[PDB]
């Protein structure tokens, strides 16, 4: 790997100098380079990691959107035919984005899950596993899709069964989880009352646990808890 | 949809 | 090239499909596919390459900027000692800039400037020349720093002696270059002064002008001139 | 400074 040579703790520097230039891209060639050194990935270390590939990832789904919109359109009675050229761009542009996909789930693969003992960071994982697969399902059309949709479901479904049991419902990944898992739900799996029903006890069950925070406490599940709400009002 |  | 078997008009049609993706990157490398092709490049072509490298290239000076200024606190008295990762990180966004400023000034060396004889067409690729040894000399330190500015200010001023002699004062490229050329004068060549005389003047040649124009190419002239103010404003 |  191009970042074999580079220190562990240079890599994680480089991480934090690239985000404040918002060069994503760096930053994620350099967290995937501090991955592969080996060792367990601290907190930090590890939002590091989803703040880069998520930054990543969502600028070539919004990409992906814009292009199948424009192919939609050309396909309807009417349109005049342009050629294969959206098609290809489409295509070219599907196939970056499950690449980035696929290289996250390999880092969550080699080694990252098996590793993480501790619930924050196993929940983390799978929430991660989740929702990259989620992503891949987003533009999946052939055999596989049906596959790769359980597969984000089988992910979710372990981060929910451990952060029940290890996490107070107001911890922020097992909110972040939630949300993430209820939107799944909505977009991918056709289950709108699902995304309800799970969004609704979220919140309602995190508001019941806010009186035992600290005021900073408060301040990171509550944001968390507004896109429940935002989710709920969207869809309700 | 909102995520994190 | 790497788009050396893809049709020319197909390269135009997926750069304007890049464009409305807001993939910069891909929309260059199509735009240089296009030049490549050997052909002259219409206003439109010409509009497009532009758009697609000012993009790239103006997020890679946004983010040695951050860099830059991250560097230089930390070469101040009392500053900690973090060892070469700084400079090392604002060594490669620096290096990449460069890379993509020297990719352009060759295409206009091979061979678009040469071949263009119109002025609309010679004036926009010599404004190009001058403004990406512009950039160029936004990074340079060292024993070429003045012979990189003197090559930005040798295209700017044929630019502008072409412009004076076969363009109305209201053209938009004439007053993008004019603009451009004093933000050189300001911001690169220490000469206030002369940034400021020859906003002014613009401005002034230019609003004299604008009765002889239609509704829509007083709102195209207009637009530029509000800039040339803008400037004058935080210059005065 | 403003450039286009
Ligand atoms: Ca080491
Ligand atoms: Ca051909
Ligand atoms: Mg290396
Ligand atoms: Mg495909
Ligand atoms: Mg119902
Ligand atoms: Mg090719
Ligand atoms: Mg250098
Ligand atoms: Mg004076």
């Amino acid at each position: 790997g191009a970042m074999g040579s580079m220190e562990r703790a240079s890599l994680i520097q480089k991480a934090k100098l690239a985000e404040q230039a918002e060069r994503y891209e760096d930053m994620a060639a350099f967290m995937k380079g501090a991955v592969e050194k080996g060792e367990e990935l601290s907190c930090e270390e590890r939002n590091l990691l989803s703040v880069a590939y998520k930054n990543v990832v969502g600028g070539q789904r919004a990409a992906w959107r814009v292009l199948s919109s424009i192919e939609q359109k050309s396909n309807e009675e009417g349109s005049e035919e342009k050629g294969p050229e959206v098609r290809e761009y489409r295509e070219k542009v599907e196939t970056e984005l499950q690449g980035v996909c696929d290289t996250v789930l390999g880092l969550l693969d080699s080694h990252l899950i098996k590793e993480a003992g501790d619930a924050e960071s196993r929940v983390f994982y799978l929430k991660m596993k989740g929702d990259y697969y989620r992503y891949l399902a987003e533009v999946a059309t052939g055999d596989d899709k049906k596959r790769i949709i359980d597969s984000a479901r089988s992910a979710y479904q372990e981060a929910m069964d451990i952060s029940k049991k290890e996490m107070p419902p107001t911890n922020p990944i097992r909110l972040g989880l939630a949300l993430n898992f209820s939107v799944f739900h909505y977009e991918i799996a056709n289950s709108p009352e699902e995304a309800i029903s799970l969004a609704k006890t979220t919140f309602d069950e995190a508001m019941a646990d806010l009186h035992t925070l600290s005021e900073d406490s408060y301040k990171d599940s509550t944001l968390i808890m507004q896109l429940l709400r935002d989710n709920l009002t969207l869809w309700t | 949809s909102y995520t994190v």
